[PDB]
RNA sequence: UUCUCCCCGAAAUGUAUUGAGGUACAGCCUCGGAUGUUGACCAUGUCCUGUAGAGCACUCACAAGGCUAAACCUUAUGAAACUCCGAAGGGGCACGCGUUUAGUCCGGGAGUGAGGCUGCGAGAGCUAACUUCCGUAGCCGAGAGGGAAACAACCCAGACCAUCAGCUAAGGUCCCUAAAUGAUCGCUCAGUGGUUAAGGAUGUGUCGUCGCAUAGACAGCCAGGAGGUUGGCUUAGAAGCAGCCACCCUUCAAAGAGUGCGUAAUAGCUCACUGGUCGAGUGACGAUGCGCCGAAAAUGAUCGGGGCU
RNA sequence: GUUUGACUGGGGCGGUCGCCUCCCAAAAUGUAACGGAGGCGCCCAAAGGUCACCUCAAGACGGUUGGAAAUCGUCUGUAGAG
RNA sequence: ACCCCCGUGCCCAUAGCACUGUGGAACCACCCCACCCCAUGCCGAACUGGGUCGUGAAACACAGCAGCGCCAAUGAUACUCGGACCGCAGGGUCCCGGAAAAGUCGGUCAGCGCGGGGGU
């Protein structure tokens, strides 16, 4: 998909921080591609709402 | 009462010994002594009073006794086994065992 | 009114409505409308109220009941452990329960004792009918 | 009475009035959205004493008696409405409320007719001719006197549904205190 | 009153899927509440310990039916 | 407890203590060596659980009856120390089916062991406290910047340095200050906005349930509103109307043994209901939006202010 | 010459210190309050080892100084016993 | 192979109970007597032991049967991870997936083996 960070992860809990780290997104504003597996949809159905995603 | 059975059954842990279970059931003055596999669903090697009147006196499971410890001992298939019942010790049930145990 | 021997003691939740149903025992019967507690008194002046409305007539039937002691400062401060075993009894009532019902009156005249009784309540109230029938 | 749209989707439903149900003959049973403002004008003159017709959009008409009904608390109006079927002339027991006709000598005596139980069960045998109500002879009986249910009319032989026994109208006494 | 005492610990200690080795203790509860089945020890404080190593496994239905049961592997 | 810059970066928990504002050990920080994705999140698979809710089948409690006071039957409930049941989540293991980047052991040096606030889950409390004690997330702590007038914690957000460059977040865009006195459709005559409630009211706007229409109803105006009779009981008497019981009959185009006023008691005056005269609607319960009253404390007032329909 | 404890919604007075069980405890374990209840500082030479057999509470009917309750008989009897 | 009986498992009430109908020299069961083996803290009722006739009564076995039990949907709801909120407070709401308990519709009076005896 088409994965982009707009909110920040200051003051959100705990397991959200760790997930975008995992994405791997650090600045927000940051925009990278992803893939369409298990476990990525995953990880941002997680933290769905600290992200716009483009399609 | 009807848990005699089922107490004695159950007193033998089955498939955790690793030996075989041999069920002697007596209903009328004929017995019927049958070995099974525990761990698998089945039966080994029968015996019976049905085809005799081989003696007159029961405790002619001595020969039934000693007829399964032939049948088997085919099979090889001589550990311990010895499942029993509701009934007790000696007697007309102990005629089998010897007929079985040191005559099998 | 307060009960014989118990569990003795409680903490305090709220949720909505459980066993209270719509009807029953009646044709006008009272459902509470907030999270609350009635207390030994209040419903006992409650029947008293209604029943002073009435004939007297024993038509009347109350499904709320106090089970829940509270407490209170034996004095005062935290000196102490917790105690006021007796200060007063309470019945929880949750929302959309019925709490009293009567039987035989006419329309207004449980209307207006129903209004009487609706005074000395802690909380707002509205009357009923039958529609949804259950029992079971 | 009718109705036109009924898909799985659940917020297309209190846009407009109209209530989530359903309804079976365990032959099978589907989807449902009923328009609630002619619901209720239609229960109201029906429940559980009497069936009426359904038309679906599409073409379909099976008649249907109403069954179970879920209702919102906070509220007045209904959140469910279970319904079920008819087969002639087996088909489910039918809750039957109970009128009390007549003026009893006992209540002219200082007492209250009081019906302990309403909506009996029973059953049978056609539902189109259903006991849409019961009625039940009160003159006879005075005060202290328990009607039970042996003694409630039901004809074409509706079986009972529960005890013969079982108390359904008693007059209840004048209030009365001795003690100070 | 002020007296109550202790933790006591109780669980299971290696859930099923598991491998346990020759010795774990496979659950610490307090009565029966699991059955020793097949390759399963118990002991003074029931409490079922691994008598051969291998893959642990949960077997039930109902009530009393619970049951512990070790196999091995290879 | 004194000179500079750079990199990392906590703790106010556990356990024990003649211990409680102190020490020891563990936890958390750092430095170095070894190891090397073992860490992390998320997904699948699999096991474990008795709270939420619910529900009486057990124990305690408990509402109305039926029956011949326990049991028992119809109907009906409560539960931290009840459970026939029972999620959402959580925990362990396996896998990496896929993204990330830590983790562990060995050894040197520590500090912290007084926490605070808010939301959620409880106890104590009075379902009081800028209370107290645990759990759980986040922040202050050790956090500058924007917002919330002022304002640790709240909202948005983690400041390597420079720039008289650009886009946004929370919040805002009449003037005091940046930026629409923008648009479309409503609502509110209260300065509501910009002081809380039971309770109270023909304030208004959107829905709904019903009952009387020109066979002339709701009001307005004309008359009638009658017969046993003062229905019986009780009281000094009580005659529709102190009052407890009851509340049928006669006449009729129609009038309750009766609703309010009245008397020491009937009288006296309107209603209920009928007929007439006049015109088109009118009356009753609840729902909802936004308002009204209820709304009194001490130096001078106010939404930050000006001011706003 | 010295000793004369701590906890503690200030200290004192009162109570409390260790151990087991339930609730609190938020469906893993863990978790506090001068929070809500109760127990332990033993007993058992057999209440142990093993080997065999045995099945309880309660109700109804009928039965003898014995009737609420006894002892006997039959019936019911997932435990309502131990 | 089929009918069926006796044994013995797996499953571990949708396989259980009561009402009930078939079954009898082949199998089970009662029945028969027992000083002794053996044994009832009294009774051979129970174990135990010697064996027919009788009986198919009891117990057992199979078929019937859906009154009771036991299993039990779809619909909706309760609650809830996560997101976003209103109320001074008790408490409440919106979105998002997850999603019970009870109840109704129903579903049943089981299934699957091993061995041996007896009819076809
Ligand atoms: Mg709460
Ligand atoms: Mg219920
Ligand atoms: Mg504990
Ligand atoms: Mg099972
Ligand atoms: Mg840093
Ligand atoms: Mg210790
Ligand atoms: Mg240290
Ligand atoms: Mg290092
Ligand atoms: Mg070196
Ligand atoms: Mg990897
Ligand atoms: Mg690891
Ligand atoms: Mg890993
Ligand atoms: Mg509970
Ligand atoms: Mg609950
Ligand atoms: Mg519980
Ligand atoms: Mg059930
Ligand atoms: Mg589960
Ligand atoms: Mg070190
Ligand atoms: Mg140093
Ligand atoms: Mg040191
Ligand atoms: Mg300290
Ligand atoms: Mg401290
Ligand atoms: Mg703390
Ligand atoms: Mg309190
Ligand atoms: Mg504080
Ligand atoms: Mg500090
Ligand atoms: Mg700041
Ligand atoms: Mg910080
Ligand atoms: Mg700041
Ligand atoms: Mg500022
Ligand atoms: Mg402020
Ligand atoms: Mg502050
Ligand atoms: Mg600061
Ligand atoms: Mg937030
Ligand atoms: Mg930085
Ligand atoms: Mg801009
Ligand atoms: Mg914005
Ligand atoms: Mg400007
Ligand atoms: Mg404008
Ligand atoms: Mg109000
Ligand atoms: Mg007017
Ligand atoms: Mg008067
Ligand atoms: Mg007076
Ligand atoms: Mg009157
Ligand atoms: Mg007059
Ligand atoms: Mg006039
Ligand atoms: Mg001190
Ligand atoms: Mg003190
Ligand atoms: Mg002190
Ligand atoms: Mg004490
Ligand atoms: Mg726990
Ligand atoms: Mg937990
Ligand atoms: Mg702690
Ligand atoms: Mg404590
Ligand atoms: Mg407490
Ligand atoms: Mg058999
Ligand atoms: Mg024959
Ligand atoms: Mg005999
Ligand atoms: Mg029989
Ligand atoms: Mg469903
Ligand atoms: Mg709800
Ligand atoms: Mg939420
Ligand atoms: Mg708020
Ligand atoms: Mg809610
Ligand atoms: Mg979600
Ligand atoms: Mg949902
Ligand atoms: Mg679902
Ligand atoms: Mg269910
Ligand atoms: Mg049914
Ligand atoms: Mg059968
Ligand atoms: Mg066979």
């Amino acid at each position: 998909m088409k994965i982009k960070l707009v909110r920040s992860v200051i003051g959100r809990p705990g397991n959200q921080v760790k997930t975008v780290q995992a994405l791997g997104l650090r600045k927000i504003g940051d925009s990278r591609e992803v893939s369409d597996t298990p476990a990525v949809r995953g990880m941002v159905k997680t933290v769905k709402h600290l992200l716009e995603v483009q399609e | 009462r009807r848990k005699l059975r089922t107490r004695r059954k159950v007193r033998t842990t089955t498939a955790a010994s690793g030996r075989l279970r041999l069920s002697v059931y007596r209903s009328s003055k004929h017995i019927y002594a049958q070995i099974i596999d525990d761990s698998r669903g089945q039966t080994l090697a029968a015996a019976s009073s049905a085809a005799l009147k081989s003696g007159n006196k029961t405790d002619t499971a001595a020969a039934v006794g000693k007829a399964l410890a032939a049948a088997a001992a085919e099979k090889g298939i001589k550990q311990v086994v010895f499942d029993r019942g509701s009934y007790k010790y000696h007697g007309r049930v102990k005629a089998l065992a010897d007929a079985a145990r040191e005559g099998g | 009114k307060r009960t014989k021997f118990r569990k003795q003691f409680r903490g305090r939740m709220t949720g909505d409505a459980k066993g209270g149903d719509y009807v029953a025992f009646g044709d006008y019967g009272l459902i509470a409308m907030e999270p609350a507690w009635i207390k030994s008194n209040q419903i006992e002046a409650c029947r008293i109220v209604m029943s002073r409305h009435f004939r007297r007539g024993g038509k009347i039937y109350i499904r709320i009941f106090p089970d829940k002691p509270v407490t209170k400062k034996p004095a005062e401060t935290r000196m102490g452990k917790g105690k006021g075993a007796v200060e007063y009894w309470v019945s929880v009532v949750k929302p959309g329960r019925v709490m009293f019902e009567v039987a035989g009156v006419t329309e207004e005249q449980a209307k207006e004792a129903f209004r009487l009784a609706g005074h000395k309540l802690p909380i707002q109230t509205k009357m009923v009918k039958r529609e949804v029938y259950d029992e079971a | 009475m009718e109705l036109t749209a009924k898909p799985r989707t659940p917020k297309q439903k209190l846009d407009e009035s109209m209530i989530a149900a359903v309804a079976y003959n365990k032959e099978n049973n589907v989807s449902f959205a009923l328009d609630r403002k002619a619901f209720d004008r239609a229960f109201r003159q029906q429940s559980t004493t009497g069936l009426f017709d359904i038309t679906v959009e599409g073409g379909e008409t099976f008649p249907a008696l109403v069954k179970a009904v879920q209702m919102d608390k906070r509220k007045r109006a209904p959140i469910h409405v279970d319904f079920y079927m008819v087969t002639y002339g087996e088909p489910v027991e039918v809750s039957v409320p109970v009128h009390t006709t007549g003026r009893s000598q006992g209540e002219v005596q200082g007492g209250l007719v009081d019906i302990v139980v309403h909506n009996l069960q029973i059953v049978a045998p056609g539902p189109r001719r259903i006991p849409q109500e019961l009625v039940v002879d009160v003159t006879k009986m005075n005060i202290g006197d328990h009607i039970t249910a042996g003694d409630i009319k039901l004809p074409e032989g509706c079986t009972l549904a529960a005890d013969p026994e079982l108390t359904v109208v008693s007059v209840l006494p004048p209030r009365l205190t001795a003690e100070e | 009153n002020g007296r109550d005492s202790n933790p006591k610990y109780l669980g299971v200690k290696k859930f099923g899927g598991e491998v346990v080795k020759a010795g774990n203790i496979l659950v610490r509860q307090r009565g029966t509440k699991f059955k020793a089945g097949q390759g399963v020890g118990m002991g003074r404080d029931h409490t079922l310990f691994a008598l051969s190593d291998g893959k642990v496994v949960f077997i039930n239905k109902g009530k009393g039916a619970r049951f512990i049961s070790i196999e091995a592997a290879q």
